[PDB]
């Protein structure tokens, strides 16, 4: 993990995410949507639990982007948690709340749920 | 659209 | 928000949770489980979103915090994402997501779900 | 549980469920909206594990509710996922999926995540 | 979809769904764990909204397992929230939660929550 | 306003 | 290891 | 029980 997780990271989408793991559990970094313009860029923070291990197991982690740039204000916030696996095909599997500020009268319909998996490639 | 995505 | 966030935050349980929301959309602080000992303490970083409002909207944010301190690592990370509103009884309503690291064969069983409503009271 | 299920429940909105928990593990209904008009009237149907115990456990449930009658068509869907407590305040504590029908574009956007707890008051 | 949904669906891990589609947004059939032995079946229930389209939208669906049949009783329940979508390959995608029956202080432990996309092969 | 809710 | 898996 | 929690 760590070194790891340090790099490039891309999902089936298109998104890229750039992160660096600090030696003491943090996760600081950034997140591009589809297109990749300049500042389609918003800032990643996050932590992972480093033990993480002599049986194979996944490195757990999470990490936030709010959709506020220079560009844009989406008045919303994403969170990602799932693990990190290393080898050959080191991917990161997640599942992620995207949370909209709304009015009280619509806070149901504020979170949407789905998952995304991230590779090097 | 959202930037999530686009 | 931002003033308004920065604070000591409770849930139903006794948790604590220490911020401070910088000027640029950082979150920063501390998480303490029950019992309140020295140590039940982690460290929390997250992102808010503010334009947040002329309408009344919650402020989107979300945060994570990875379950390993000097006296416990419990190979796991959390992320809290929802919103806040403040005013006479400000509140933080969250969703959150607790992934396990596991072996890739008990992957199905890493992510639980659940809920959480901070006050300052 | 079953004979403790079957019956009216209520959420913190208004919105009133009737159920009749069978025999043999199934669940049959009508969940119906705010306003309580003729018909907001929709079908649910639905599962419960009976062994359910000798602790206290509660009786683990889950039923659907597809957003269509003879007023509406919502192109949606509802699951609700918890269990069921007995008891002087009994009731079913459960987090949902409402899934609406989208294009492949816009499969991102289309579950949002809550929660509600019924009660027989 | 109905006579697109009916029929024998399989996961990514082998599972196997079998549903007939009613006229009325029925959804009944059996689901089958891996090993595929005589029962390792459970029976599902469920509805589908059908309109469902001028635009290629997809289908909203959902069903509800209770895990307990005559050799297994694992007092839980997973219920699936989703669309269909037809076509040369058509599909179903999927999020689930799963719940156990616990005790009141395990009820943080509760449900799991995953995602599954069937297709016909 | 969804039947859900309304 | 649960029945909706194995 | 997990920190999370306790």
């Amino acid at each position: 993990a760590e070194a790891g997780i340090t790099g490039t990271w891309y999902n089936q989408l298109g998104s890229t995410f750039i992160v660096t793991a600090g030696a003491d559990g943090a996760l600081t970094g950034t997140y591009e949507s589809a297109v990749g313009n300049a500042e389609s860029r918003y800032v990643l923070t996050g932590r992972y639990d480093s033990a993480p291990a002599t049986d194979g197991s996944g490195t757990a982690l999470g990490w936030t982007v709010a959709w506020k740039n220079n560009y844009r204000n989406a008045h919303s916030a994403t969170t990602w948690s799932g693990q990190y696996v290393g080898g050959a095909e080191a991917r990161i599997n997640t599942q992620w709340l995207l949370t909209s500020g709304t009015t009280e009268a619509n806070a149901w319909k504020s979170t949407l749920v789905g998952h995304d998996t991230f590779t090097k490639v | 659209c959202h930037p999530q995505f686009c």
